[PDB]
C-alpha cells in the first residue's frame, strides 16, 4: 500500500 | 515586450531544468544507445520490465524540486501516482524521431506505433505518437519539458490532496516563469502558449486512458511489477 513508492520517496 | 523571466524565475528554471536533465535516460547519449525492437504477453515482457526505470526516473525528478520536498509525503504519493504516465508519455513524445517513426523509451528501446500498441497500451500509443509528431515543430528544448513536468506534477485536482492550494500556489510559479521563457525563446509559430496548453490537456487525457486501460487489463496482478502497480 503505496510502501515500494514510500520508501523511495523516504530516501 | 511580452514579459521575460524575472530572476526568481530564472533561478526556478535552472533548478527545474538540472532536475529534469539528471533524471533523463542517456540524455547526451540517447540518440546512439538506442536499438529498435523486432516484433501480445511478450512484448509485455519487454515493456513491463522498462516500466519500473521509467517510473523511478519520475520520482527522482520530483524529489529534486524542493517545492515537492514541503509537501507531506501521502500528497507526493498522490501527485507522483497523478503524473507519472504523463511525464513518462512526454518524455517519449520528444523522442520521436520522423525518419524511423519511432519513440524511444529509457534512452534505449526505440518503439514503432504497433509495436506499442499490440505490446499492450492501444489507443494510447496512437495518443503519444500524434503528440511526438505534433511536438517536432514546437522544437521544446530541455528547460520547456522541465516545466511542462513541473506543471503536470503540481496538479491540485488530484483527488485526496491535502496541500491542494499550496499545490495550485506552485503551479502558478511554474506556469509564470514558463510563459515568460516562451516569450523569451520566440518560437516561430502564431499563440505557442495557448498551443502548449492543449498539449497539457494532451498528456492529461494519456494520464486519465492508462489508469482507464490498466482497470480492464486485470490478468494476475503478479505478473505486473510492483511500483507499476503502486502508480497505477
Ligand atoms: C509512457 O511511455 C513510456 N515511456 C517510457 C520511457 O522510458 N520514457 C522515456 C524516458 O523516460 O526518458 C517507458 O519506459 C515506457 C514503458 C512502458 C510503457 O507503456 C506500457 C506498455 C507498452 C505496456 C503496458 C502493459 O501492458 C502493462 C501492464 C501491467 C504492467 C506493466 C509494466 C505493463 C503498460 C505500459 C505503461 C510506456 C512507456
Amino acid at each position: 500500500e503505496n510502501a515500494l513508492l514510500r520508501y523511495l520517496l523516504d530516501k | 515586450h511580452k514579459p521575460e523571466p524575472t530572476d526568481e524565475e530564472w533561478e526556478l528554471i535552472k533548478t527545474v531544468t538540472e532536475a529534469h536533465v539528471a533524471t533523463n535516460a542517456q540524455g547526451s547519449h540517447w540518440k546512439q544507445k538506442r536499438k529498435f525492437l523486432p516484433e501480445d504477453l511478450e512484448a509485455f515482457s519487454h515493456f513491463t520490465k522498462i516500466i519500473t526505470p521509467a517510473i523511478t526516473r519520475v520520482v527522482d525528478f520530483a524529489k529534486k524540486l524542493p517545492m515537492f520536498c514541503e509537501l507531506p509525503c501521502e500528497d507526493q504519493i498522490i501527485l507522483l501516482k497523478g503524473c507519472c504516465m504523463e511525464i513518462m508519455s512526454l518524455r517519449a513524445a520528444v523522442r520521436y524521431d520522423p525518419e524511423s517513426e519511432t519513440l524511444t523509451l529509457n534512452g534505449e528501446m526505440a518503439v514503432t506505433r504497433g509495436q506499442l500498441k499490440n505490446g499492450g497500451l492501444g489507443v494510447v500509443s496512437d495518443a503519444i505518437f500524434d503528440l511526438g509528431m505534433s511536438l517536432s515543430s514546437f522544437n521544446l528544448d530541455d528547460t520547456e519539458v522541465a516545466l511542462l513536468q513541473a506543471v503536470l506534477l503540481m496538479s491540485s485536482d488530484r483527488p485526496g490532496l491535502a496541500c491542494v492550494e499550496r499545490i495550485e500556489k506552485y503551479q502558478d510559479s511554474f506556469l509564470l516563469a514558463f510563459e515568460h521563457y516562451i516569450n523569451y525563446r520566440k518560437h516561430h509559430v502564431t499563440h505557442f502558449w495557448p498551443k502548449l496548453l492543449m498539449k497539457v490537456t494532451d498528456l492529461r487525457m494519456i494520464g486519465a486512458c492508462h489508469a482507464s486501460r490498466f482497470l480492464h487489463m486485470k490478468c494476475p496482478t503478479e505478473l505486473f511489477p510492483p511500483l507499476f502497480l503502486e502508480v497505477f
